[PDB]
């Protein structure tokens, strides 16, 4: 389907904040944000982005932590702003 | 008024559909939700509510909110599959009361169980342990049975709560041609 | 019922629905609101190679032209070389487009709020506002083109006018020699519009004038100054002939003179109705005459021989004149109601 | 009392699955609204025009306003419509180009002394296929400027590849006064004779008498063949005799060979307005149904009427 793709420093620059606005927690795990783009041409291409709290569990490796409501919210706002881009999926800062 | 956080499990499963008990009684749980979640309104309308099943695949059909408007309409589709899960079930709603919005908020999960209880002691004296450990209000209700009632639960409730004055309290329902709603409705936990 | 449970939850995501384009269509109206100017809309056909192909030409009133394509919510009377369209800032769309015709003016031309003859004159001209339901079963098709005409000094013209007041509907004004100017093809520009002003206003009624020497196609071939309105005419047909929206609001035309006629002018939705006048009766313009006077204050005591005799080869409003003659004279003569000695007295007076 | 349950719950069922109609159908256009919504996204495009050329990649554009500017080339588009010659697009921003702007028997001779009708049958090919919508007026030239005029309908005619001309009442231009005229004969003849091709094309001309005519110019040369109409056919006449009475109700027995045979040199739309008129007597006894009898003596009278006044 899609032969390549095009990556904007800006995602990257946002996981730039979220190792930012930590605050020392001491917990620092995977955060799973919600990347956004144009999947209508066939290259991809990624405009901006948001964020949304992801959270497991230490021992069990199933939990998984999402929210239908805010993604909903946001992703609504920012296509009422922007109807030149949509969801396309997800991203993790997890090197495993 | 009262803060607090409501979270509420439905089964999913074939065994509420059987044609000893009540006729689907789903429905019939889905009305207690109801009118529980409109007294709650009526009493404190700034309390959230979030829904997820006991299935092997947690999905949240709503996020934990004020409105139950929407969560009427999503109350429907409960996707009959799987058979029944406990611990992950358990994860992903008391691992999951942080999430909530007021921080003021009490944590309260209440869960329906249709199902036979697939763990062992051990994972359930652990889990109560855990449960016991954070401190979180748990009320456990049994909908239809097949063995006996109470063996293991009893030891597992009186282990699970803590704080005996003003503490959680056990309910069961035997079977009767009464629905669950006045039955639920007897403890102090409901209205 | 098992199968149809699921229905509710379609219902309640179709009432969702309904539920979230409450902001999508209110920002609508905010927005749509104040169109900052007008541009002129011009319609052009592109090819993309969906991907479909569309465009549009677009003429702003300071002369700048843009680019654009064809856009905006559903379009029925859209599409169309007009004017008077919807425009945001920079954006250059299309949101409301409104028809007021072109070089206004020709339109506001006007502004209106025998016996045997007439009565079929006013069968034919209530008919169509009428019978149109009855027209389904009987399958009867209304006639379109009236051709109303006879010898001069007849005074057909405020006869029609008059019967104009009982058709109840709007009346327009258009002569002969308002079809010539100075200017060149304005004929199609004319016809184009008033049958725009005909199909966006009410049934309204239209009658036109001196047909004749306007159509006039002068067997004589040396020399004349308006072949004009001849195409005009022929054009006028064309599109009361291969045009199915002919079946919309009638055009009334009347030709003062019978030296010149038209053998193409026979149709349906061309003039069909011919009525030539045999030298009207004196009675019938005594009684017309006295359905107009009969507001004014006369004394009730008239033999109406005399002034039914007295009238010869005279018009209605010629008839109307001597009745205002009437009251003329009636004001200086200190007497406060109208006499019967004053009709032909006013007869013999302007004619 | 079991099978009853079943047709009641189908019933309940029934008028429960009736009402989506009224919203799945129109959830499809208010949908379409939002659509349209995201299809304004687009704005602030302007117009550009080619002229000279000096790199492949990028060339020189020319405003309709006046300045001239100059772009480059956009990844999307080839160098296949990159070409001069043609009017184009640009963006406000960093004008960049969109997309591009477009700008915008081989004869027959029928004559008509025996009454009229053959432009109703113009008319019925022209709303069958007719290839295409043109008109040609009788007389252009008061509109000798009218000469780049008509040599300028027929440079759309040459853009334009399928054309069908369509003229009504040619007799009238068929007739210093005299001399301008011959010139503008003089102009058809050389643009009818002219470099062109007719293979594709074609003409329809309209008429009354065969005088001013111009015999000549009805040679076989500028005109290939002549149909003449005297009258609807009798298949035909008898054909839309019967759609003609598809909607009005008649009497029990019927006979339309009566009004076909009866009817004599009479024309299609004509005889429909004696049809009409014909009601409209029989309309006078204010019955719901109307024998053929007054209808074949209005007919009668109406049609006599139309032949004394056919001088």
């Amino acid at each position: 389907a899609v032969q390549k793709v095009v990556v904007h420093p800006l995602v990257l620059l946002s996981v730039v904040d979220h190792f930012n606005r930590i605050g020392k927690v001491g917990n620092q795990k995977r955060v799973v944000g919600v990347l956004l783009g144009s999947w209508q041409k066939k290259v991809l291409d990624v405009s901006n982005s948001f964020a949304v709290p992801f959270d497991e569990d230490d021992k069990d490796d199933s939990v998984w932590f999402l929210d239908h409501d805010y993604l909903e919210n946001m992703y609504g706002m920012f296509k009422k702003v922007n109807a030149r881009e949509r969801i396309v999926g997800w991203y993790h800062t997890g090197p495993k | 008024m009262v803060l607090e956080s409501t979270m509420v499990c439905v089964d999913n499963s074939e065994y509420m559909r059987n044609g000893d008990f009540l006729p689907t009684r789903l429905q019939a749980q889905q009305d207690a939700v109801n009118i529980v979640c409109h007294s709650k309104t009526r009493s404190n309308p700034e309390n959230n509510v979030g829904l997820i099943t006991l299935a092997n695949d947690c999905e949240v059909l709503t996020t934990l909110t004020p409105d139950t408007g929407r969560i009427l309409s999503k109350l429907h589709t409960v996707q009959p599959k799987g058979k029944i899960t406990f611990c992950t079930g358990i994860r992903v709603a008391h691992l999951a009361l942080k999430h909530r919005q007021g921080k003021n908020h009490k944590m309260r999960i209440i869960a329906f169980v249709g199902s036979p209880v697939e763990d062992n002691e051990k994972d359930l004296v652990k889990l109560a342990k855990r449960l016991k450990k954070e401190k979180v209000n748990v009320d456990i209700i049994n909908f239809g049975e097949e063995e006996v009632n109470t063996e293991k639960l009893t030891a597992f409730v009186n282990t699970l709560n803590g704080k005996d004055g003003t503490g959680s309290h056990l309910v069961t329902v035997p079977p009767g041609p009464s629905l669950a709603d006045a039955l639920i409705s007897s403890p102090i936990l409901a209205g | 019922k098992i199968m149809k449970s699921e229905v509710l939850r379609v219902t309640h995501e179709l009432q969702a629905m309904k539920d979230k384009i409450k902001e999508n269509s209110e920002k609508i109206k905010v927005n749509k609101t104040l169109p900052y100017l007008v541009s002129n809309v011009i319609e052009l056909l592109d090819v993309d190679p969906q991907r479909k192909g569309k465009c549009a030409v677009i003429k702003t009133s300071t002369r700048q032209t843009y680019f654009l394509p064809v856009i905006g919510l559903v379009d029925a009377e859209k599409l169309k070389p007009g004017d008077l369209v919807g425009v945001n800032k920079d954006s250059y769309l299309i949101l409301e487009t409104l028809p007021t015709e072109y070089d206004s003016r020709v339109k506001a031309m006007e502004v209106d709020e025998l016996d045997k003859q007439i009565q079929e004159l006013v069968e034919a001209i209530v008919l169509p506002m009428n019978h149109k339901e009855k027209f389904e079963n009987l399958g009867i098709q209304p006639p379109k083109g009236v051709l109303m005409y006879g010898p001069p000094g007849t005074g057909k013209t405020l006869l029609a006018r008059a019967c104009a007041a009982q058709t109840k509907a709007t009346f327009l004004k258009l002569a002969g020699p308002q079809l010539v100017q100075m200017f060149i093809g304005d004929g199609a520009k004319l016809v184009r519009d008033a049958f725009a002003l005909a199909k966006e206003k009410a049934p309204s009624i239209i009658f036109i004038d001196e047909l004749d020497a306007i159509g006039t196609k002068r067997f004589d071939s040396e020399k004349a100054g308006d072949r004009e309105v001849q195409r005009t005419m022929l054009e006028l047909l064309n599109q009361l002939d291969g045009f199915q929206p002919n079946t919309q609001v009638k055009v009334i035309a009347a030709t003062n003179r019978v030296d010149i006629l038209d053998p193409a002018l026979l149709r349906s939705g061309r003039l069909d109705r011919k009525i030539e006048f045999p030298m009207p009766n004196e009675e019938a313009r005594a009684r017309i005459m006295q359905i107009h006077s009969r507001k004014m204050n006369v004394s009730p005591d008239v033999n109406y021989e005399e002034l039914a005799r007295c009238t010869d080869d005279f018009n209605g409003a010629q008839c109307k004149a001597v009745c205002v003659e009437a009251g003329m004279i009636a004001l200086r003569r200190g007497a406060t109601e109208l006499t019967h000695e004053d009709y032909m007295e006013g007869i013999l007076e302007v004619q | 009392d079991y099978r009853k349950k079943l047709l009641e719950h189908k019933e309940i069922d029934g008028r429960l699955k009736e009402l989506r109609e009224q919203l799945k159908e129109l959830t499809k256009q208010y949908e379409k609204s939002e659509n349209d919504l995201k299809a304004l996204q687009s704005v602030g495009q302007i117009v550009g025009e080619v002229l000279k050329q000096l790199t492949e990649e990028k060339f020189i554009v020319k405003a309709t306003n006046g300045p001239r500017y100059v772009v480059g080339c956009r990844r999307q588009l080839d160098k296949s419509k990159l070409k001069p010659g043609t009017r184009v697009a640009l963006d406000m921003t960093t004008l960049t180009i969109m997309r591009y702007l477009p700008r915008e028997p081989k004869g027959c001779l029928l004559y008509g002394p025996p009454g009229t009708g053959k432009t109703l049958l113009a008319r019925a090919v022209a709303s069958q296929l007719d290839c295409n919508f043109l008109k040609v007026v009788s007389s252009s030239i008061v509109d000798g400027e009218s000469a780049r005029l008509i040599r300028e309908m027929f440079n759309y005619a040459r853009d334009h590849q399928p054309c069908i001309i369509f003229m009504d009442e040619i007799d009238a231009i068929g007739g210093s006064a005299d001399r301008e005229i011959q010139r503008t004969l003089m102009e058809l003849l050389n643009q009818m004779d002219g470099f062109d091709t007719l293979h594709r094309v074609k003409m329809i001309m309209a008429t009354n008498r065969p005088d001013t005519l111009d015999p000549a110019l009805l040679r076989p040369g500028r005109l290939d063949r002549k149909i003449h109409i005297d009258l609807p056919n009798e298949q035909a006449r008898l054909d839309i005799l019967k759609i003609h009475a598809g909607p009005i109700t008649k009497h029990g027995e019927i006979d339309y060979e009566a009004i076909v045979k009866l009817s004599d040199g009479f024309n299609g739309a004509d005889l429909r307005n004696v049809c009409t008129e014909a009601g409209m007597f029989a309309i006078r006894a204010d019955h719901d149904f109307v024998v053929q009898e007054d209808f074949m003596k209005a007919v009668r009278k109406v049609a006599d009427s139309k032949k004394l006044e056919s001088k």
